[PDB]
């Protein structure tokens, strides 16, 4: 119910999965509890509205429910445009990308945390090498570079209520017309934060559903 | 034994020989000795000197030549070590073609090779079509002075 | 019941027929349906009004044809200019004309696909040899450049609703006083993204009517 070769789709997910692996400590009594805060996929306006719905005690068992859902952080795609330095598809055509990552708290600590784990690896830019293979060819080559534009800082209170801090994201990758998914599934892998080569996982397994 | 080594010199593997004082022999007979592909030495005027270039040459064009193509097709044999380091597949019809592309061009730079034509003196092992085989190197190369493109084929294969 | 060889008209219709032919993929059980997104000429806000009519839900019958109205494509001239590098027409003015294409969808797939189709002939400009024909004379070489300016990404909610991307395109052509259609009716062929010379069908055959 998609098509698996989407460009876009490559980036989003490349981008959320970046960003998936990313843990806040939680001292507790009985011992330090480390938790995973989860990512999904949705224009901004929509993941705060499901999220308003999420966060709403309509019953008993919602009060303690409530507090598990966050933390978490939303990511979109909000700008693109040609990235300006025969035929065209590998060769392909150099387009530039724009990321809205909206990381969401309850905790000013939760916060730092994760942000610590962000920020570092932008200096502005982070660089990453980007396989993708056409069936069983010789994988293509794609130079990825992701540059960290902007950061925001808001709130949104009740009373505690929620901390919001955005980061905007160029990143400089390669766009070319469709390759349908029954002439084959790419293959993709690309280099994480440490230069380590993780192979692309299936959109999803990155991202939590907001549906 | 001596014209052999006469050979590791001039191009690759006649100009008067080094160390004689007297040949067995020094214009038919040499004609003859000629088209019979035999290497013969003549005198003229003292200082002995080879007749023609050698070779005892058979279908072929008459045309030196010779050791361009050998050497060529020598030395793209070797590169077959490549094949096992790695699997086959269109992008291996480049990369082997282009490593050798990069030593046929590199002749035709020196000077050796002319009018080399990268597309179709190259090579592909299937027919043209999607569908494709192992490798064989298989290339149209001209010596540079002879008008005349030879068809030589070289095969790794199963 | 309109100026035939009116320029304006002529570049609506060369504007509107290359993106004419941009089909969606969509698995079904039986197996894999392609459907062809159908474009509309007007302005955006009349288009918008219209779709909202057609989008209300007010029988059952409604219901199901729902999913058939999106995606679409509206396509609009929003400015013009002199474009600044005896008499005149053919020796002609090089003028300048704005065109914002409206992608509408109910999925970020379906933009995905339709996108991808557009986007990678852009970089950031796309050349077109247009033939005009007069009656039987020696064509007209008109060469035209379009080049994309801008991209704009929004929403429009309701629970799902409505996914809406607008590209903004800079077509460098030519105007001439107009010719009359009694005069002769024009011949019209252009290069398409693949250079193929396909020849500019009449108006009523790119556009669906919004009326």
């Amino acid at each position: 119910g998609y098509f698996y070769n989407s460009s876009f789709r490559r980036y989003a997910t490349l981008m959320g999965d970046l960003f998936s692996n990313i843990q806040i400590k939680r001292q507790l009594e009985s011992g330090d509890k480390f938790i995973r805060v989860p990512i999904t996929y949705a224009s901004k306006e929509h993941f705060m509205m499901k999220l308003n719905k999420w966060t709403s005690i309509n019953s008993q068992e919602d009060v303690a429910k409530v507090e598990t859902i966050l933390p978490r952080i939303n990511l979109h795609l909000v700008d693109f445009s040609y990235n300006a330095p025969v035929v065209s598809q590998y060769n392909p055509s150099p387009i530039k990308m724009i990321y809205e990552l909206s990381i969401f708290t309850r905790y000013e600590d939760d916060m730092f945390q994760i942000v610590e784990q962000i920020l570092p690896y932008f200096q502005p830019h982070f660089n990453t090498t980007m396989y993708e293979q056409f069936g069983n060819d010789i994988p293509f080559k794609r130079d990825i570079k992701i540059v960290l534009m902007s950061a925001a800082i808001d709130e949104a209170i009740d009373g505690r209520r929620r901390i919001e801090w955005s980061l905007t994201f160029e990143v400089n990758g390669w766009m070319y017309p469709p390759v349908d998914d029954a002439e084959g599934l790419i293959r993709t892998t690309y280099t994480d934060f440490h230069a380590n080569t993780r192979d692309l996982p299936d959109g999803e397994g990155v991202f939590e559903s907001v549906d | 034994a001596d014209i052999a080594g006469l050979c590791a010199r001039t191009d690759n593997v006649r100009g008067q020989i080094l160390n004689v004082i007297k040949l067995a022999i020094e214009q038919a007979q040499r004609d003859r000795l000629y088209q019979e592909a035999i290497n013969p030495v003549t005198g003229t005027g003292g200082d002995g000197y080879v007749l023609y270039g050698d070779k005892t040459a058979t279908s072929v064009p008459s045309p030196n030549v010779r050791r361009l193509f050998n050497m060529l097709k020598t030395n793209i044999g070797r590169s077959s070590k490549y094949r096992l380091f790695e699997l086959n597949n269109a992008f291996t019809r480049s990369s082997f073609r282009t490593e050798t592309a990069q030593y046929l061009q590199g002749n035709k730079a020196l000077g050796g090779i002319y009018e080399y034509r990268v597309v179709c003196d190259t090579t592909n092992n299937t027919p043209s079509v999607i569908d494709r085989n192992e490798f064989v190197a298989t290339f149209y190369i001209q010596p540079a002075r002879s008008i005349n493109y030879i068809t030589l084929n070289f095969v790794a294969t199963a």
